[PDB]
Parts: C-alpha cells; structure tokens; sequence
C-alpha cells in the first residue's frame, strides 16, 4: 500500500 | 466521538501538547548554494517533518475517527499547506526571511537558483507579514491548522454522516477559535471580524500549496533533486 | 468612501443591483462543447467587469488594483456563479439556461471530469447549507476583494490601498453576520455559518488554480483575445 | 491590456 497508508498505523 | 465532547479550553490545551517540533536541516555552510542543493535541503527537512504531521495529525481531535482512508486523503491534500503554515508561523519575528529551519534563515535572493522559488517566497513573506500584523496568537495558529487538515480535502455512499462528523469538529474548532478572542479581550463584533480575516488566509495558504505542487513536481520531472519515496506518492497525489 | 458609511442592507440592496445577467450559450464533439464553455466566459467576463464597478469600495482603488483584482479572481467569480445557479439542480452544471450538463458531459473534454465533481460538490454544499441570494452575493465580493490583495506589493500608498480593502471587507462580514441575525440564528450559529461560509472559499480558491492550468494547456482553438490576456495572468 | 480598457469603458 502507500507509505503514508502504512505510517498511520504504525 | 469523544471529540465534541471537548470544552473550548480541552481543544486549545489538546492541540498546544500535540504541536511537532522544529527540526533542523541539513545545511552545510561549507559549499555555496546551487538549484539542487538547495532543493535537497527543503525536500529532506519537509520528508522529516511529514512523519511528524502524521502523528500530530493522529493527535488533533476527530481524525482517528476516520477511516484510513479518509486520513490519507486529508493529508495528501493538505500536506504543504500544512508546512507553509507552520513555516509561516515560525517566522513571524523574522521580517523579510522565512525560517525554514534554525540554521536556514534565507531571503528572496538566496533562493533565485531554485526553479519558481521566489515566487512562493514572496507569497510566503506576504503571509507571515499579514499574521504579524494581526499579531496572530500561538493558540489561533494551532487552531487555524487543525482546519486546514480536516477542510482541505473534505469535499473531494455510507460514511457520509462521517462527512457529518468532520463539519461537526471543524464547528468545534470555529467555537474554539471565539473563545479565544472573547478570552484575549476582542468586542463581540472584533471576533466575527478576526475571524473572517483569518480564515480568509487560508485561501491563500491554498493558493500557495497549488503554486508551489506545480513548481514541486515540475522539478521532478527534470530530476533536480532525488525524493523520497513518500514524497513522491504525495506529490503523485495531486496528479 | 461611501461603502463604510453604509448600512447592512444598504450593502445588502446594493450588491443584489448589482447582480450581472444570466446569459446564455449560443446553442458535441471534444471541440464543440469546449468552445460554448469559453465563449460564455469571455462573455460573462464583460459584464463582472461591470459588476465590479459597482462592488462597494472597488471604484475607489486604483486602475492597477482593480486589474489585479479581477485577473487573479475572474475564474473564482464565474465558478461560484457557476455553483450558485445550480443549487436546485443536483448532479447537475447550470452554465446557461440552455446548456444544463451532467457529469457524463463534461467527460467529453479533457480534465475537466475532475473540475466537474468539485464543483457539483460545492453545489452540494451550498445547498445542504440552503444558501442565500444575499449571502451568495456577499462571498463573490470577498472573492474579488480578497483573492488577489496578498499578492499586492512598501510604498504607503499601497498600504493605503491594502488597507481600504480590509476595511470594507470586515464590512461585508458585518452584513453576512446581519444576515444571519436577521434569520433567526444565535450568537453561536452565527460564527459556525461564517466559518463554514468562508473555508468553501478556499475549495473555490482551489478549483480556480486546477482550472488555470488545464485552460493554460488548452491555449489549439479558440479563446478570446481578453480571455487570453487574463490567464497569462496567471503565469 | 484590454482589463484596463473595459474598466474605464
Ligand atoms: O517546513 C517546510 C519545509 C519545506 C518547505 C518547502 C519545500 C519545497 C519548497 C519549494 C521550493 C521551490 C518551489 O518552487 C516551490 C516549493 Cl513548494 S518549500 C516548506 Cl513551504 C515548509
Ligand atoms: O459561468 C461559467 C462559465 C464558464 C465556465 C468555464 C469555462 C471553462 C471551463 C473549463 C473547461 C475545461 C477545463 O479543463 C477546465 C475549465 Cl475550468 S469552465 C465556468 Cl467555471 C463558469
């Protein structure tokens, strides 16, 4: 997925 | 959401305490500038400031109630907004400069090198001259970016009453930003003025981020400057 | 100046004359439509220089001003006027009474698809907000008067000028706030209206500047010697 | 320009 998909999980 | 359940002061406290910090760049006083040093400078600091505006995002009050979806669309359109008002803010005691970062404090002239930087400069002095004459206050400027994030890309099925739930914040916000002049003292009707004045900017804070996504993904496109990867997906965001 | 010496409906009775015209399209390929779609601007475009005119504090600033104004705020005064009209036609773009387009229309050019569904959008908005007539008039003149003075210029003339401006737009802000008094709303309802109001104008804002560039790459076949000298504007 | 000549026309 996006990066920034995965930076607002994590 | 637990969200509207917060009072005036709750709002502007929440918001003080999930401010980022002011990061430093790289800059290396050794070399003079060139086009992509220079753009190398901008282009790391802001890399290192979206993964801060990602949690404070997180931090401002409504937006973990959204779907991961809607977050991503909120902060890939309202990203650089985000940092040109936050560079903006920062260098308000700094006329006729822009404090990018500490150790970068440049002028109109020193960014002549970079490909239509000094026209977003200009814009960019203009704005922080403006909030310095309105001696815009700390917790104004917290509230004036918590509604770029939750305005900026709110009109672009079911989770319409989620399109609700934003209105409805960004309602608490302008509440909030009332209660702060009522507090600073301002007549009843110097608050509808100040706030229209300051909410006014912001279509010009639009107006910037616009310019500046047209000279970004140009120089891009000549591969002035190599970009991180999120960079790049925020920029192909506008595209 | 005679625009801080009126009164709320004074301002409000002044703006509503003022009003511009509905015109309509001398009335597709991917040729066609596009050129009904600047011919009605380059038309419209003539009569806001009109209205302009007659936009209270506006005939006080200089001749330069009043060129930036409307070169930097020309394509958001037609879009609202735009949205305005098509309130009471959802899913809908109501350019002219004779050229009523629908999503699927407005695929027949190129990128406008995009500029179609914000717009309908903003539509939207102003009609779930059940905008007013004076209300809609208030905004296009904070959209003349607003859009182009931080790109003004020092030389305290300008800061003259600058300032005026600033003066009679907290004005309009007085009549929106009289406005809405005047309907009913509390104290609170007032400031969330105003608010809501106003960050529309920066979706506005928005569709104008996506709007500029694909008209600026469309610039082939063809556009008004006017219309050509207000998006070079722009660049 | 033609803005100038409409504005005073
Ligand atoms: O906290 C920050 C960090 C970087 C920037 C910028 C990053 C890239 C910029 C740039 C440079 C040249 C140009 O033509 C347009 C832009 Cl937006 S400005 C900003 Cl506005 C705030
Ligand atoms: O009352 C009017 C009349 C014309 C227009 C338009 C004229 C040209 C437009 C256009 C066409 C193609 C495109 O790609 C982008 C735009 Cl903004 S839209 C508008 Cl917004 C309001």
């Amino acid at each position: 997925h996006k990066i920034l998909h995965r930076l607002l999980q994590d | 959401s637990l969200a509207l359940s917060l009072t005036a002061d709750q709002m502007v406290s929440a918001l003080l305490d999930a401010e980022p910090p002011i990061l430093y760049s790289e800059y290396d006083p050794t070399r003079p500038f060139s086009e992509a040093s220079m753009m190398g400078l901008l282009t790391n600091l802001a890399d290192r400031e979206l993964v801060h505006m990602i949690n404070w995002a997180k931090r401002v009050p409504g937006f973990v109630d959204l779907t991961l979806h809607d977050q991503v669309h909120l902060l890939e359109c309202a990203w650089l907004e985000i940092l040109m008002i936050g560079l903006v803010w920062r260098s308000m005691e700094h006329p006729g400069k822009l404090l990018f970062a500490p150790n970068l404090l440049l002028d109109r002239n020193q960014g002549k090198c970079v490909e239509g930087m000094v026209e977003i400069f200009d814009m960019l002095l203009a704005t922080s001259s403006r909030f310095r004459m309105m001696n815009l206050q700390g917790e104004e400027f917290v509230c004036l970016k918590s509604i770029i994030l939750l305005n900026s890309g709110v009109y672009t099925l079911k989770s319409l009453e989620e399109k609700d739930h934003i209105h409805r914040v960004l309602d608490k916000i302008t509440d909030t930003l009332i209660h702060l002049m009522a507090k600073a003292g301002l007549t009843l009707q110097q608050q509808h003025q100040r706030l229209a004045q300051l909410l006014l900017i912001l279509s010009h804070i639009r107006h910037m981020s616009n310019k500046g996504m047209e000279h970004l993904y140009s120089m891009k496109c000549k591969n002035v400057v190599p970009l991180s990867d999120l960079l790049l997906e925020m920029l192909d965001a506008h595209r």
